[PDB]
């Protein structure tokens, strides 16, 4: 009848009930609570830079259950860390690439980043660091400067930079580089950077290992033009930060009538972008991950920069973020309602912890975790 | 994924005495037994346990082989049995035949068949007045059973009670006040046997019954057996005992442990822990059997075995 016991286990559990009702709510409790403690966690740092390393920790060269990768990587991407307009573009990039998105302080390059940049790689004095072994550096010497990029060469190591003297070419720049090896791209304006990190982790969705690339238009560029012949395109944010104006520039440039994700707050249109089909089946959002929206300092939205192409790579289902420092909105609540399948959700990640623990809670009700 | 039974430390005397038993009614052959996985000797009474001295050997030759093993084992540490058994061989000891056999002695005064009355039937006499129906006293167990009033064996080979010899009745079975005869009453031979053990044991609720028939005659039974469990008669079973803890979970106590600090207290193997959940909903609603849910003294049950203990944070 019963089964020869593993000899490691220290107790032998016995559940008890008249009525094989309360028997199967007991186990069904059971069943949840036992995945919650292993499948709900947090990630942080103290510090952005150091956030960034514990995804990297994480996620890329571990033994996790859920890493992208248990072996060294090749690429690296390296953002400023506080030039969010940039690796919001970086974030496809990072994920093509199969390279963890690192942060880095404007003069020097940090101590702690320096040692994760080895570990990830897996770089040792009895081993030669061939040329496949390689950083790329998104954005200009205004963000990332001269000094940190001969500090990564000295090291024996390759220094790639997309940039240009303004943040449009150098959108442009990292989009280049990213394959743009079918039609669709992402738009966003220089402003209204919430928008836009709402569409980061699904622009890091991989077709045939290919993500979406992201363009930074004024709201175009004949650089931009040439750039985007005869693209379906989707535009994330609202006219505020994208005229209707530059949506006709893009229907005459291309010939595609454009297709617009908006809302009235940064949380709306978060919420606009996950009941959005293209981007995630209805019924079938299994993983999420939680991030400051930059409601209480439009600085804390770095965190998520991080953490978008690793959600984008997440299991085999892709993962939103759902942007709240505070509070969540009912727009948020009632997408992610929809968006769970009836069984209920099976991760959820919390990226920094500037979080209220409203929220987390909030999150862990409606997905029955 | 083993089947088997495993034992916590805490119970290993209980569980030995049940084997040392086992050797002593010639229900098991041979007991092969090791140590962390290491086979260690084979309990085994000589001459396929003719003698009760030489099962009552082996009965002690186990519990000298593993009781210190058994009283010191630590964490990690276990002891595994190999236990061949056969029902059928099963014998019984003087004191159990002699406690069987009083048992059986209080049914003689017992009332198989009760007097008829114009309205019911019951016993009636073999001859009529007027041409029709008179009733007759009742029918006892005494008048158509003889129970035995010793027993028969010794201590090798076992004990018995033989089968209670059978006799017949010229009275009848009717009605009061009808012009048919009564119907004969006739002992049922095949349902009435010795009893020694032998995996059995006294079903009471058919035994010393009188059952009417589709023709209308009466048939006795006298002794009748049932499996004394519906395990399957012969095999070899596995027998476990570790180091670790027995913890009672009883949603229907007054306190206990939920379900949320059970899964804070320890990590449990998700494929184990649904497993469970869908035996339960398939006999719920299907009236699937499964291993994994049993009903045990009024209770249904499940049994974990956590991976171990939970990290705290
Ligand atoms: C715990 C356990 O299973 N004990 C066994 C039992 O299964 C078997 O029926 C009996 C022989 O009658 O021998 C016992 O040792």
């Amino acid at each position: 009848a019963d089964i020869i016991a593993d000899a490691d286990s220290p107790a032998k559990i016995t559940i008890k009930a008249n009525k094989l009702k309360d028997l199967k709510d007991y186990v069904d409790d059971l069943k949840t609570y036992n995945n919650t403690y292993s499948n709900v966690v947090t990630v942080a740092g103290e510090d952005r830079i150091e956030t960034a390393i514990e995804l990297s920790s994480k996620y890329y060269n571990s033994d996790d259950k859920n890493a992208i990768t248990d072996d060294a990587v090749n690429n690296i991407v390296l953002v400023g860390s506080t030039s969010i307009v940039d690796g919001l573009v970086a974030s496809p990039l990072a994920s093509e690439k199969t390279a963890p998105l690192l942060l880095t302080s404007k003069d020097k390059l940090d101590s702690s980043v320096k040692s994760e940049i080895k570990r990830v790689m897996n770089l040792k004095s009895d081993t030669g660091i061939n040329t496949s072994k390689k950083v790329y550096l998104a954005g200009g010497v205004n963000s990332i400067s001269k000094d940190v990029e001969n500090e990564l060469k000295n090291m024996g190591l390759k220094v790639t930079r997309l940039s240009g003297e303004d943040r449009y070419e150098t959108s442009l720049a990292i989009a280049d580089e990213i394959g743009l090896d079918n039609d669709k791209a992402f738009v966003v304006g220089g402003t209204g950077l919430a928008d836009a990190m709402s569409i980061a982790p699904v622009a890091s969705q991989l077709k045939d290992g290919d993500a979406t690339p992201i363009v930074v238009v004024d709201g175009i560029s004949d650089d931009a033009k040439s750039f985007l012949g005869t693209s379906d395109v989707d535009i994330i944010g609202g006219k505020n930060s994208v005229s209707k104006e530059i949506e006709e520039s893009i229907d005459s440039a291309t010939g595609k009538t454009p297709d617009r994700i908006s809302g009235d707050d940064r949380q709306a249109t978060n919420a606009e972008v996950l009941k959005e089909d293209d981007y995630f089946k209805d019924g079938e959002v299994v993983n999420y991950f939680v991030a400051k929206d930059g409601s209480t300092k439009e600085d804390q939205l770095v965190d998520a920069l991080a953490a978008a192409p690793i959600a984008g790579r997440f299991k085999e289902s892709p993962a939103p973020i759902i942007l709240a420092t505070d509070t969540l909105s009912s727009d948020q609540n009632v997408a992610v309602s929809k968006a769970v399948p009836k069984d209920g959700g099976t991760n959820l990640v919390q990226v920094g912890k500037g979080i209220a623990s409203s929220v987390i809670n909030k999150m862990k009700d409606l997905l029955d975790m | 994924t083993t089947p088997g039974y495993t034992v916590v430390k805490n119970d290993w005397k209980k569980a030995v005495k049940q084997l040392q038993d086992g050797l002593k009614n010639k229900t098991i052959s041979t007991i092969k037994v090791s140590f962390n996985g290491n086979s260690v000797g084979e309990v085994t009474p000589a001459s396929s346990g003719a003698k009760k001295a030489d099962r009552d050997a082996a009965a002690e030759k186990l519990y000298n082989l593993v009781n210190t093993q058994l009283d010191k084992l630590g964490d990690g540490d276990y002891v595994d049995f190999e236990v061949t058994y056969n029902l059928a061989t099963q014998i019984i000891t003087k004191a159990e035949a002699e406690a069987v056999l009083t048992k059986l002695q209080q049914y003689n005064d017992k009332v198989l068949i009760n007097s008829a009355t114009d309205t019911v039937k019951g016993m009636v006499s073999d001859t009529q007045v007027d041409s029709k129906n008179v009733a007759a006293n009742p029918l006892k167990v005494s008048d158509m059973y003889t129970i035995p009033s010793a027993i028969t064996g010794s201590d090798d080979s076992g004990y018995s009670i033989a089968k209670p010899t059978e006799k017949t009745t010229s009275l009848l079975y009717g009605t009061v006040g009808d012009a048919t005869a009564g119907k004969a009453i006739t002992v049922d031979t095949a349902s009435n046997e010795a009893f020694a053990g032998n995996g059995k044991v006294i079903d009471y609720n058919k035994s010393f019954k009188a059952t009417v028939q589709g023709d209308g005659t009466v048939k006795t039974s006298g002794v009748v057996l049932k499996d004394a469990s519906d395990m399957a008669a012969t095999g070899t079973i596995k027998v476990r005992v570790t180091s670790a803890k027995e913890e009672s979970i009883d949603v229907d106590s007054s306190s206990y442990i939920s379900a949320e600090n059970l899964a804070k207290k320890y990590v449990f193997n998700p494929k184990e822990v649904s497993e469970a959940y869908n035996a339960i909903v398939a006999l719920q609603n299907d009236g699937i059997e499964s291993d994994l849910v049993q009903l045990v003294n009024g209770k249904y049950q499940v049994i974990f075995y956590p991976e171990g203990k939970r990290l705290e944070t």
